[PDB]
């Protein structure tokens, strides 16, 4: 589950934005669980990861500018896109993983714009 | 008797000192000239089998629930490597020569190799039963890869710390004992008490606590392949995991259930070899000892004993 926080991005960010996504439905423990993009283009690329309260990664050339964080009581992972310009644009996408057993989880609905 | 004082003492056979002769000691010599190819054919073999899976653990978010298979396969390595001593020197002064002949309690010539063989072969199952307790968490529990790597320092110290407390209680007044000559320093192939109390045990309790909780861990997935329908796709992809787990099981309770019938086996028959020494001893040799388990029984207790260690391959090649 993903909620569509979206206006247009800022229509050209404000002072800030912020993105949630939830698990209600579930089984074993969601151990990484995070965000991607898409340009739109040929691929679907990492945001930031959070591995159950620790080894927050940040992509490769995008570090060092949003934030993540999870609960644990309820599934919910945050991203905050804090300092946001225009190449941020992409319908995102929640995502959750249990090792192990190798499920991946993807959630729906979730477009920023500029 | 070829003993007469550790030159305890050295007693062996119901007396101050004395030891059963090192050829001929309980089969025929042909066997031993097929075991002198055959123990190290399938030894290094296994060996070989065995190292690569080590050699790809030291190149998929984490590996902690699966943590165990690693020392497991390092364990069951090193017990095939001190089994390759098998023909290694093409000498064999773990029957020393004509020194404590047969093989000598507190004296360096046997002592350089029950510590590790017992030790890993104890390690081995340890490692094997909380694996089984690593799976037990994380399928019935709520329990994460993290969440249960917090565990690993006790998981470390029980693993190792059973082999060497069973290791550190067979000093002097308690028993360190020998091999054939197909054999290496071990506990408990002249003495039945040793295997009965300190060996036979330990293996069945361990077999035991595992197929407990595998069970309890396997068919506590079971309540979820079905009934919660709605995310199919998983059915026959977690189905790999199960069928995995299954297919390990299989390939390692095999040959514990099988050396565990062997030493049984031993426990019932090695009565019967002394109380007719008096009639084939006093000279060179219940109306027979043995007989084709000659080699069909005590050959497969090696071969069970050395593919303990096989599930690691049928493991690691499932995941790729």
């Amino acid at each position: 589950q993903v909620q569509l926080v979206e206006s247009g991005g800022g229509l050209v960010s404000g002072d800030s934005l912020r993105l949630s996504c939830t698990a209600s439905g579930r089984i074993f423990n969601l151990d990484v669980m995070g965000w991607y993009r898409q340009a739109p283009g040929k691929r679907r690329e990492l945001v930031a990861d959070i591995t159950s309260g620790g080894k927050i990664n940040y992509a490769d050339s995008v570090k060092g500018r949003f934030t993540i964080s999870r609960d644990n009581t309820k599934d919910t992972v945050y991203l905050q896109m804090n300092s946001l310009k225009p190449e941020d644009t992409a319908v995102y996408y929640c995502n959750a993983e249990v090792e192990w057993l190798d499920m991946d989880y993807w959630g729906k609905g979730t477009q920023v714009t500029v | 008797c070829p003993r007469e004082l550790k030159i305890l003492g050295y007693s062996f056979l119901h007396v101050r000192d004395c030891s059963p002769p090192c050829p001929n000691m309980y089969f025929r010599r042909e066997e031993l000239s097929f075991a002198r190819y055959f123990i190290g054919l399938i030894s290094i073999i296994c060996l070989s089998a065995t190292l690569f899976t080590f050699l790809t653990f030291l190149i998929t978010r984490f590996r902690y629930p699966e943590r165990p298979i690693i020392f497991y396969a390092v364990c069951y390595m090193m017990v095939s490597l001190i089994f390759f001593i098998g023909f290694l020197l093409e000498d064999r002064v773990a029957c020393n020569a004509s020194s404590t002949v047969t093989q000598g309690s507190h004296n360096k010539a046997c002592t350089m190799l029950f510590m590790i063989l017992y030790f890993f072969t104890m390690a081995g199952s340890v490692w094997w039963v909380i694996l089984t307790i690593t799976w037990f968490l994380a399928a019935v529990p709520k329990w994460g890869s993290e969440a249960i790597e917090k565990k690993a320092l006790l998981f470390h110290a029980s693993a190792w710390g059973i082999p060497g407390t069973l290791t550190i209680i067979l000093l002097a007044m308690n028993k360190i004992e020998g091999d054939n000559i197909s054999g290496v320093c071990f506990v408990g192939l002249y003495d039945v008490d040793a295997l009965r109390y300190f060996v036979l045990a330990p293996l069945c309790l361990y077999v035991v606590v595992g197929v407990s909780l595998l069970l309890a861990g396997i068919i506590s997935l079971n309540r979820v392949r079905i009934e919660i329908p709605l995310e199919k796709e998983n059915q026959d992809k977690l189905v790999k995991f199960m069928i995995r787990i299954g297919v390990f099981s299989i390939l390692y309770l095999v040959p514990l259930l099988v050396v565990i019938g062997c030493y049984f086996y031993e426990q019932a028959y090695r009565g019967i070899w002394e109380t007719t020494w008096i009639q084939e001893r006093c000279r060179e040799y219940q109306v027979t000892q043995m007989s084709r388990p000659d080699l069909i029984l005590f050959l497969m207790k090696y071969l069970m004993a050395l593919i303990v260690g096989i599930p690691s391959v049928f493991w690691v090649g499932s995941k790729k």
